[PDB]
């Protein structure tokens, strides 16, 4: 895989240009959808709005490639929104990078320069996160309005107010120490996205049916062994016996609520019934995470430590028939912080992108409960940011002025794609968007429903703070990384 | 090795379109006054650049005899007013460009071509109906100032442009003929001298 | 295109058709302007439907307002006349041709 | 990106023109010898998009569009295929104009609602139930085919079926779950007969008695295999539960009913049945109520059915069927007994059956109704029209391009009926603005003239669904910037 | 035929682009092999007259060129190394598709801005205010950098300074002559005050004239015929011999028959003289300039007052001393090669007209790009100001005014991508004083260095650099 002193970071460098302009058209709310295929043989196919689904089903060898779609994952992992943000903005560093390379530029002043222009643009932003009013004197309409911000181009632009109300609930009385597992979403097929409403439950009830009691108080809940039953025949026999006084040993509990992961056939099913016991098999992660923690249903390979006193602890648990279907509501719990998010959609690319995207909703929402500040959307972060790195290049000497002005060209570039998106005319938008903001301050922004300027706080369409710093700091660090090779055996 | 000279006369319509639009939407960018204009260069010695469409069209040769025709009638017709050759060249090639389609519909061209002369009179009719003129400019010394701003806005000459139109209106008065309202070759407000 | 509401069926067609060529002018005359050919042309076509006005067209030297009486931008009657009259003689005339022949063949 | 976007539109667009000219009643049938000896001869565009190889995702998209169409409605299955086909090559004038995708896609969804608009408000409506509008709207599709002569025996039947249940689903709108279907080989097409309830039609043969009143239905999935331990077992639960019929379904092993099982199953004489289908078990349970359990543990007292009479009479003379009715919630899918020797009267009148079917619960999801034969197609692609010179903005010229593509429906029409399309077309939209809504072809009288001769009618829910369908799919290709492989 | 023209423009500023700045790369004068053998120089002015030019929007902005080299000063150069940067700049927008008018409309009034600001910053001389010399010298020098006339640089002021007083009116540039020999060093600059053109008679011709009055010749069986114009042509040079001139330029060629008769009566025939001479002595002395002799007897005369022929440096060192006016000063040298004769009479031809602008318009900037960097701030200022797509027209702008310094710092073969953009970030707050400067290779205090450039070429040639890039962009088809 030798390659040459110029030819390999030449190609790299391109490589994640081109993985950049892969994601371009799909950012703003106006992102130009894109099908994803595994032609094989008979490849479905699927079209999606989002990005970072996109880079989670790109097959690509580049290794520039391969650590943009790393910072990428991680990106998506710790906030779940603005990856593409990230992703574009690295592409667009690393071509400024590659022109300026074109115009014999040591990589390494480059360097120098992009790591105190990204302090600038972070300090900048601390600077202008104004602190409202909603985390500290409980402003409902900040959070309307982040919650907007990442569910757009979607398809729960009716309910949306039923998850800003859970977020403003979440933000109440479930911020107990930045709570994760709260976020649940269970959801079936046929109806509209109109079907948004409240539960604490699993969508599963008692596999013995309807003859089960429904409403039990006491529920001591854990993970058994092996399925139930009353030299092959002999050892059999003696291991059924034995299991058998294993139960009697721990019958003596009284317990109501449990979870079997292995399967269960009939026979246990029947001995559950006579012994009043409900079974789960193969129950969700974040499930049984959720029944440890909400309810305190700990996980368990077997059960012979458990004997008297070491059994989970619940209030109250009941399974009933709603709707026809399986709408299993677990009423009763000791705290109420796992509100399922429960919906009824139409197609099966629902159940992932209604769950990602309130992911990412209660991600950016914990974000804003731990940092109540926050910037205004719709690019105007962006240019201010430009703004005050091209102040700072203006007032530095030396070469690594020359970076710092196309550290800001890049960063002016994300509200120019933004807008490409939708249609309008990007140069004129964003150029005077630039000119304005440069006297007309930070209260100014893009609005997309109308295709004009605007007053972008009067919009109060707004995106926390958090998350837009650490999109810029990934975002340098990796273009940062990716500069720093020159030639290795890298690409073939 | 098999090449063939028919020209049946859907597709000889379709050549001939294609020529118009060739002599046309390319001059097109010289319409409007910060038309783009068009640097005329001679094939022997000589090069120029002028932005009144018809002095382009005149300079420049045209292979195709639709455009030989077009290009000769429009030279007639700058001898006729001498304004307005850029519209109706433009005008020619859009009325052409988008009969195409058309065409391609099947119509025959004769229905085109009478419906072409209907939708004319039409806006021939119109246009007399919306005019709003006025008829007072015969002592109108200081409205002829602002009537020819337009004609002379494309550029800087707007320093001294009013004397120019002082001299124009002088001319158009001392010639000033209520009978005949005409200019001659003799009379020919032409002579160029190089520097000042 | 009012005209092409009570119209018989070719010359309807050929006077939609007309219409289509007639805005030709404005597209190109923005165009020159530098900008938008389309988004402009269609704006002012709604002002002018919605007033009156005949006088709304594309100011391409960027000046305030779309009304050229302010502006003195001014035709006679008899250029616009003659020009028009000519394009559609000219679109006439082409169509009735249907084949060039040439002597001299060299096939 | 536009490099992409252009293959997808000639894609699109070909693989519509390759049905463009079977639209009609005058339909050209195709013939395409594209396989290993396929015979392909007819006229349904449907068959024709499913059988045609699909290699671009935009074709896919269009098979798609025929599917979904036909789902929801089951007719326009072409017309959908052409007004996508015809909208896409508009817009192909705008695309190379200039206008970026995003501002066609927004004046297309405004397109649609306001032609949704317009097409249901002028439209005639119908108020009562009216079943006399419903028998002739069949006429107009049951007759002039083989199954022509039996519209009188089919169409009443179907509709007594839909005045039997009014079914309260989708806004009260009687959906595909009247009284469950059956039907038998054999006999002839006058031995049609309505049911009400489960009815089984698999072949029982019990020398004994098979006739209870209160006859106990169970489902034991079940069977007998090759190893005891599991094979008496269900005998002393049916005995107990004394359970008469239970259909035997053979998910386990092919020995359902050994030799021994059938003569411990012959000392009550139980009721065997075999070779149920997979998608009317589930029907069928619904329809008795009991649970699709494969356990006899699970097997209880509670597992027992619901019933008054089953009785294997050769209804017919020799058509042997089960007649259950009194269940728990019957009504699976619309009960028409296909009796006929001969083939065609079987598939032809199954297909006719599902057609009606599919129009008058067509009708009732909405009770409007309008005059096909290009009609509805001319009045949106004037009335769009107008809006768009109405509606202001840049986006008023796609709206106007969106009006003009959808003329092709008529234009094809009457293409199809010989007449010269252009002319007729034109003609037919100045005696439309000039005139009234019901202005359409006279395809098969050869000529144009109003709708009262013709009277064809097609409810309105088709037209829209075909018409909303196709706005979506568009707009989603247009929204389509890159294809990317190599998952 | 847009790209085309756009490639040939910058290719045209590109050939010259290296010869920028008093460190410019040389050149080579080729052409066939026939008298191709090797000709040299480094000022770029001279190279775009020796080139063959195709591309008609080339051949404008030669002509443009020409025009910026005949006018005053020489500053062809970076006119049209900053044409081309506008260009390149042109098509790099027009690359992202912005109409060409847009962009014209905000070089306008980016132009108009770099205008106002270089009117701003410009100071007055104090050689027309206080009489300083130091200004002075500082003018001559830079106008005769990439040059080696150092030595006797001080005749050169002296000549420039002697100027404003005696030898212009109202900046006159014709009274001026220059002429020389080959062989010789630097230390070869004299003050004369004519040509260098000798008796023919012989040696018994007196040196000194009584009074010169100076006009043109008309002139130089068919034996009678023949006799009969003798005869004739005697008359006239008898109707000569009472004139009483002694000086009088003989255009057409004159053989020794007439050439004693002429000498015997006091009239000096001056062999076809170059009418450079006949030019300088028809401003200064006042002989007149006409086609025949005949009618003027005794009116029509020339007008002069002394003038002697001498041998000096054993060449023909002919000195017109005494002339009317004492405007007359012309520059004697003795150089070495064909070269130096051209160098030096351009050299001393802009350096003298830079002079007299510098005389009529006292107002001056200072150079080495400090003034190019503040029409460039300036500009890039206006263009952060308002909205609109000409936002990118102003600030490329900037871009080309901030790469014409930065080929002169190339060209000096020091860096250029940091002492560059550390004058621009000075430029902020180490304003307008500071400056570039090639004998140390470092950004310094420009004023202190003294080296400043007449504020008049400089806004011709932003005017003009302007202007051409604006004509050529509006060019789009043929
Ligand atoms: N109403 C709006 N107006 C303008 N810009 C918006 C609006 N809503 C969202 N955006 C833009 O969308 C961007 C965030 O979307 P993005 O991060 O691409 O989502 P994802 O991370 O899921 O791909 C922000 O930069 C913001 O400027
Ligand atoms: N100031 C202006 N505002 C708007 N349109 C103008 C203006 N000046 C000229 N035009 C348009 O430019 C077109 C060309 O005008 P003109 O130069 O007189 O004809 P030609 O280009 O054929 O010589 C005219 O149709 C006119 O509408
Ligand atoms: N007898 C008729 N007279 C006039 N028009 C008809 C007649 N029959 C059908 N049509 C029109 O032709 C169209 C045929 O629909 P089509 O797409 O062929 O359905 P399918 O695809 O199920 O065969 C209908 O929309 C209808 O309006
Ligand atoms: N000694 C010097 N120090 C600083 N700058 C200089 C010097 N000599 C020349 N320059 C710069 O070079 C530019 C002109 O260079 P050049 O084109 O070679 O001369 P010309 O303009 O006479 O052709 C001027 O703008 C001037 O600022």
């Amino acid at each position: 895989d030798e390659e040459r002193a110029e030819t390999a970071r030449l190609t790299s460098f391109i490589g994640a240009i081109a993985i950049g302009d892969l994601v371009k058209s799909t950012l703003g709310p106006k992102g130009m959808d894109k099908i994803l295929l595994s032609s094989g043989r008979d490849a479905s196919l699927m079209v999606t709005n989002d990005g970072a689904t996109i880079l989670k089903n790109i097959g690509v060898d580049n290794p520039a490639a391969k650590v943009l779609v790393d910072m990428s994952r991680v990106q998506d992992d710790e906030v779940g929104d603005g990856t593409t943000s990230v992703t574009v903005l690295a592409a667009e560093l690393l071509r400024e990078a590659e022109s300026l390379i074109a115009k014999k530029i040591h990589p390494q002043t480059i360097i120098a320069g992009w790591r105190e222009a990204t302090k600038a643009a972070r300090e900048a932003l601390l600077s202008s996160a104004v602190d409202h009013g909603s985390d500290e004197v409980k402003f409902r309409q900040d959070l309307m309005n982040i919650a907007g911000t990442t569910l757009s181009s979607k398809l729960l632009t009716h309910h949306k107010d039923h998850f800003t109300k859970l977020a403003v609930e979440a933000v109440l009385r479930l911020k107990g120490s930045g709570n994760l597992e709260a976020i649940h979403i269970i959801k079936k097929l046929g109806g509209s996205l109109a079907d948004s409403y409240l539960d604490e439950g699993f969508l599963l009830d008692k596999k013995i049916g309807v003859n089960q009691p429904k409403r039990i108080e006491n529920a001591k809940i854990l993970i058994a062994n092996t399925g139930m039953d009353t030299k092959v025949a002999e050892i059999e026999h003696a291991e059924k016996e034995k299991m058998k006084e294993k139960v009697e040993r721990i019958l003596k509990h009284g317990i109501n609520c449990f979870i079997n992961r292995q399967l269960i056939y009939n026979y246990p099913e029947q001995l559950f019934g006579a012994a009043g016991v409900m079974a789960i098999e193969h129950a969700d992660f974040a499930g049984v995470e959720r029944l440890a923690l909400v309810t305190g249903g700990e996980i368990a390979s077997t059960f012979d430590h458990p004997e008297l006193v070491k059994l989970g602890s619940c209030k109250l648990i009941e399974e009933v028939m709603i709707g026809e279907d399986k709408l299993i509501h677990f009423s009763g719990v000791a705290l109420g912080e796992a509100c399922t998010i429960v919906l009824r959609g139409a197609t099966q690319q629902i159940l992932d992108e209604a769950e990602r995207s309130l992911h990412d909703a209660l991600c950016v929402l914990a974000q804003t409960v731990k940092d109540s500040r926050t910037v205004y959307g719709g690019g105007c972060s962006e240019m201010l940011m430009a703004h005050a790195v091209t102040q700072l290049a203006n007032r530095t000497p030396g070469k690594e002025a020359v970076a710092m002005e196309s550290y800001a060209k890049a960063l002016r570039m994300l509200p120019t794609i933004i807008a490409d998106n939708a249609g309008y005319d990007s140069a004129d938008l964003v150029a005077q968007l630039r000119a304005a903001h440069s006297e007309g301050n930070t209260t100014a922004g893009l609005d997309m429903r109308e295709g004009t300027i605007g007053d972008m706080a009067i919009l109060g369409i707004t995106e926390s703070f958090q998350v837009k710093r650490q999109v810029l700091l990934s975002a340098a660090e990796a273009a940062e990384v990716i500069l720093r090779v020159d030639n290795i055996i890298k690409a073939a | 090795q098999d090449r063939k000279s028919r020209l049946m006369g859907l597709e000889a319509l379709k050549s001939h379109i294609m020529a118009a639009k060739a002599v046309a939407n390319t001059m097109r960018t010289s319409l409007g006054p910060n038309g783009l204009d068009k640097m005329m260069v001679d094939k022997d010695g000589d090069v120029t650049v002028t932005n009144d469409g018809a002095t382009i069209l005149s300079m420049m040769d045209v292979d195709h005899q639709i455009a030989k025709l077009m290009v000769e009638l429009s030279k007639s017709q700058d001898d006729e007013i001498g304004d307005g050759t850029t519209g109706v060249v433009v005008l020619a090639g859009a009325l052409l460009e988008e009969a195409e389609q058309l065409l391609d519909r099947g119509i025959h061209p004769i229905r085109i071509a009478d419906g072409y002369e209907q939708a004319a009179r039409v806006a021939i009719e119109h246009l007399d109906k919306i005019s709003d003129s006025v008829l007072v400019d015969i002592k109108d010394t200081e409205p002829l100032i602002q009537t020819a701003k337009t004609t002379l806005g494309s550029k800087v000459v707007n320093s001294c442009h009013r004397q120019m139109a002082e001299i124009a209106v002088n001319a158009v008065l001392t010639v000033a003929d209520m009978e005949r309202r005409d200019v001659d070759f003799e009379l020919i407000k032409v002579e160029g001298k190089v520097g000042g | 295109s009012q005209e092409a509401d009570k119209c018989p069926t070719l010359e309807q067609y050929a006077m939609r058709a007309f219409a289509d060529a007639l805005e030709v002018i404005p597209m190109a005359l923005s165009e020159n302007s530098g900008m938008n050919p389309i988004q402009t042309m269609t704006e002012v076509r709604a002002r002018q439907v919605k007033e009156m006005n005949p006088a709304l067209g594309i100011d391409c030297l960027h000046k305030g307002t779309n009304d050229m009486k302010q502006q003195h931008v001014i035709e006679t009657l008899i250029g616009k006349k003659q020009q028009i009259s000519l394009a559609t003689q000219m679109v006439r005339m082409i169509l009735k041709i249907d084949d060039i022949r040439k002597p001299g063949e060299s096939e | 990106p536009a490099q992409i976007r252009f293959s997808n539109i000639s894609a699109a667009k070909a693989v519509a023109d390759a049905i463009r000219t079977s639209l009609g009643p005058k339909g050209m049938d195709k013939m395409i010898q594209d396989g290993k000896g396929d015979v392909t001869i007819t006229n349904d565009g449907a068959t024709i998009l499913k059988q045609m190889q699909v290699l671009h995702p935009a074709a896919r998209m269009l098979v798609e569009l025929s599917k979904a169409q036909d789902i929801e409605a089951g007719d326009g299955t072409t017309s959908v295929v052409i007004i996508a086909g015809s909208l896409l090559d508009s817009c192909t004038k705008l695309l190379q104009k200039g206008i970026h995708p995003t501002i066609i896609s927004e004046s297309f969804q405004k397109a649609l609602e306001k032609g949704i608009e317009i097409l249901t408000d002028m439209s005639r409506p119908v108020e009562l139930s009216d079943r006399e509008t419903l028998l002739n709207s069949a006429t107009t599709s049951l007759n002039s085919k083989v199954v022509s002569q039996y519209s009188s025996l089919l169409s009443p039947m179907s509709v007594n079926a839909v005045m039997k249940v009014i079914d309260p689903a989708t806004a009260t709108s009687v959906d595909l779950r009247d009284i469950k279907i059956v039907k038998k080989l054999g006999g002839t097409i006058d031995d049609c007969e309505l049911v009400e309830g489960l009815v089984l039609t698999q072949k029982v043969s019990n020398s004994g008695i098979t006739r209870v009143e209160k006859a106990k239905i169970g489902l034991i999935q079940f069977c007998l295999s090759a190893p005891r331990a599991y094979i008496l077992n269900l005998v002393k639960q049916i005995k107990k539960t004394g359970c008469n019929v239970l259909l035997i379904q053979k998910s386990i092993l092919r020995d359902a009913l050994s030799d021994l099982a059938l003569h411990f199953l012959n000392k009550m004489k139980i009721m065997v049945i075999k070779d149920i289908e997979r998608e009317d078990i589930e029907f069928i349970c619904k329809t008795i109520g009991t649970k699709p359990v494969a356990h006899i543990d699970q097997f209880t007292a509670d597992m027992l059915g619901s019933a008054e009479l089953a009785e294997e009479v050769n209804l017919n003379g020799s058509g042997k069927l089960l007649k259950i009715t009194g269940c728990a919630s019957p009504g699976k899918t619309v009960t028409i007994v296909v009796r006929g020797s001969n083939k065609l009267v079987i598939e032809e009148a199954e297909r006719s059956i599902h057609d009606a079917l599919c129009v008058i619960r067509c009708l009732v999801k909405k009770r409007a109704l309008i005059a096909g034969g290009g009609a509805p197609e001319i009045e949106l692609a004037l009335r769009l029209t107008e809006y768009s010179r109405t509606l202001s903005g840049m986006e008023s010229y796609c709206v106007r391009a969106f009006a003009d593509a959808m003329e092709v429906i008529p234009s094809t029409l009457a293409e199809n009926a010989g007449l010269n399309p252009i002319s007729t077309v034109t003609e037919l939209r100045n005696r439309h603005a000039q005139g009234e809504k019901t202005a359409g072809i006279n395809v098969r009288k050869g000529g144009i003239s109003n709708i009262l001769e013709e009277l064809v009618v097609q409810p309105l829910l088709v037209s829209v669904s075909a018409l909303t369908l196709a706005t979506e799919t568009v707009r989603s290709i247009l929204k389509i910037d890159d294809v990317v492989n190599t998952r």
